[PDB]
């Protein structure tokens, strides 16, 4: 089976697509820090990037 | 190329993660850096991650490591070929309401999230999510 290393890829590839929207609906997830800054947005894609290619890694073990 | 300024840029991130200045970040540190934007994943998840970035197996990211994943660009391929996970029989198209409970009940995304995905996507009610359109948006 592969349904949820399929999920994550296609998951984890919007969240990095659409944090490059400045305005994204994938911003507000972020309810730990009251108002979003520079440095914030910065580590976040960071991370979400990170994790895009966990997930690329992941489904290509299960292609 | 990475510009002057785009370095900069990378190194400021970089230096985010590496809380003890020590030119490079471990799993606790980065670990650290989620938890403070108020994720809990499993050291698991922070292995797999470092794991993905880490090219000469030292268990912690350096700074070259860095900015090769940063600078990371077949991909359209990968993400077509998840969606076909989920084709009912190789049509091409997706139900907005399969791949809704895809996206919320399976894998990671929030119903916000993923009603700006099918608006993103969907030519009317008909039309229901052609994946191709997808792959190539994000592409
Ligand atoms: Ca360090
Ligand atoms: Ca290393």
């Amino acid at each position: 089976r592969q349904i949820p290393a399929a999920a994550s890829l296609i998951q984890t590839a919007w969240r990095c697509y659409a944090a490059e929207n400045p305005d994204s609906s994938t911003w507000k997830i972020y309810i730990r820090i009251s108002q979003l800054r520079e440095h914030h947005r910065a580590t976040i894609k960071v991370i979400r990037r990170m994790q895009y290619f966990v997930a690329k890694k992941k489904f290509q073990q299960a292609r | 190329q990475l510009t002057e300024e785009q370095i900069a840029e990378f190194k400021e991130a970089f230096s985010l993660f590496d809380k003890d200045g020590d030119g490079t970040i471990t799993t606790k540190e980065l670990g650290t850096v989620m938890r403070s934007l108020g994720q809990n994943p499993t050291e698991a998840e922070l292995q797999d991650m470092i794991n993905e970035v880490d090219a000469d197996g030292n268990g912690t990211i350096d700074f070259p490591e860095f900015l090769t994943m940063m600078a990371r660009k077949d991909s359209e391929e990968e993400i077509r070929e998840a969606f076909r996970v989920f084709d009912k029989d190789g049509n091409g198209y997706i139900s907005a309401a399969e791949l809704r409970h895809v996206m919320t009940n399976l894998g990671e995304l929030t119903d916000e999230e993923v009603d700006e995905m099918i608006r993103e996507a969907d030519i009317e009610g008909d039309g229901q999510v052609n994946y191709e359109e997808f792959v190539q948006m994000m592409t």
